[PDB]
């Protein structure tokens, strides 16, 4: 994941 | 002086406040880059850091968990901004790296912290691009014990005729949240599909930032930011709501804006959301  | 940053009145959270309505007693973990405790607009309760590299939860690298952390709830004072939720017990917990990513198995780590510690209100302002079975499982765990569960619906935007959410917001047992501006369009970057269920201002939104700093960021995580706190506001003042009646109370109370592959349900309204949870009576 990563930020969104 | 004190801004508040529009979108917390777009969503009609001011109208919650004046009655006494601002999220005290609730706990909300900002699933994320983790949150500067030493802002003069935040009141960090706990949190945990799952990333490997990073034992500091309170250290946000990336400049991107505290600003969600003061759209769910920046403290209502003489300075900065103001949270949806001011009053909201604010967690940091911390599953992005430095590098700017972070594993699935970082985010259950968080999720599992977050139902063995009580929170009422997951905020994962974060997501991938493809599944698992094992973060549905935590997902679905966290909604099985009552947890709130909030993703950004991802940042992909339009991709033919296919669903462009991310993960976990993809899941059923998660509120995906997609982005409007300040004119209750649809910002081209937000993720579609018929995943989506609300919208929320997630454009040049204004929040905390590291350092005592405020900044405008733009991103389906500010719009997963005002849902949380608008749970947190919902949860101050129904207790006992399920975690399934808070969801309803947000999805059937929205200002209907277009197709629900691109808005969901439309943009959210917490004030019209603690008037009753719409679910089934
Ligand atoms: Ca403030």
């Amino acid at each position: 994941a990563a930020p969104f | 002086a004190q801004s508040v940053p529009y979108g917390v009145s777009q969503i009609k959270a001011p109208a919650l406040h004046s009655q006494g309505y601002t999220g005290s007693n609730v706990k909300v973990a900002v699933i994320d880059s983790g949150i500067d405790s030493s802002h003069p607009d935040l009141k960090v309760a706990g949190g945990a850091s799952m990333v490997p590299s990073e034992t500091n939860p309170f250290q946000d690298n990336l400049l991107h968990g505290t600003h969600v952390a003061g759209t769910v709830a920046a403290l209502n004072n003489s300075i900065g901004v103001l949270g949806v939720a001011p009053s909201a017990s604010l967690y940091a917990v911390k599953v992005l790296g430095a590098d700017g990513s972070g594993q699935y198995s970082w985010i259950i780590n968080g999720i599992e912290w977050a139902i063995a510690n009580n929170m009422d209100v997951i905020n994962m302002s974060l997501g991938g691009p493809s599944g698992s079975a094992a973060l549905k499982a935590a997902v679905d765990k966290a909604v099985a014990s009552g947890v709130v569960v909030v993703a950004a619906a991802g940042n992909e935007g339009t991709s033919g005729s296919s669903s462009t959410v991310g993960y976990p917001g993809k899941y059923p047992s998660v509120i995906a949240v997609g982005a409007v501006d300040s004119s209750n369009q649809r910002a081209s970057f937000s993720s579609v599909g018929p995943e989506l269920d609300v919208m929320a201002p997630g454009v040049s939104i204004q929040s905390t930032l590291p350092g005592n700093k405020y900044g405008a960021l733009f991103g389906t995580s500010m719009a997963s930011a005002h849902v949380a706190g608008a749970a947190a506001l919902i949860l101050s003042k129904h207790p006992n709501w399920t975690n399934t009646q808070v969801r309803s109370s947000l999805e059937n109370t929205t200002t209907k804006l277009g197709d629900s592959f691109y808005y969901g349900k439309g943009l959210i309204n917490v004030q019209a959301a603690a008037q009753h949870h719409h679910h089934h009576h």
